């Protein structure tokens, strides 16, 4: 299950907005679970 | 291996060196494992499956 995928997510969200805008630094949230595709790389035709 | 398991347990006064499985003895033949819905939810079964998951999950990944 995402439980720490949601912990990361929302600390972001609270306290680190003028954080990673000020390093132009691009964030990737991924669980094993659900973002399978993402993680290993083995995305549909689509 | 069910014997030799020990825990600590404050009891009114001292430390208490008192092992788990107290029905387990020399002369035991059975154990039974008790639950209301099912083993899987009653935490000695819940921790291992959910390590041996996620540790399976890294070793396909490190595989690949």
């Amino acid at each position: 299950s995402p439980t720490l995928a949601g912990m990361a997510q929302r600390t972001l969200k609270n306290k680190y907005e003028s954080y990673d805008a000020a390093l132009s630094l691009h964030r990737e949230i991924l669980c094993y679970s659900k973002d399978a595709k993402e993680i290993y790389y083995t995305p549909d035709p689509s | 291996n069910y014997s030799a398991m020990i825990f600590e347990t404050i009891v009114d006064g001292k430390l208490k060196t008192e092992k788990i499985f107290k029905e387990i003895n020399e002369h035991s033949t059975s154990y039974t494992f008790r639950s209301e819905k099912g083993l899987l939810s009653a935490t000695q079964f819940t921790q291992p499956a959910l390590t041996l998951m996620e540790k399976a999950a890294f070793e396909d990944l490190k595989s690949k």
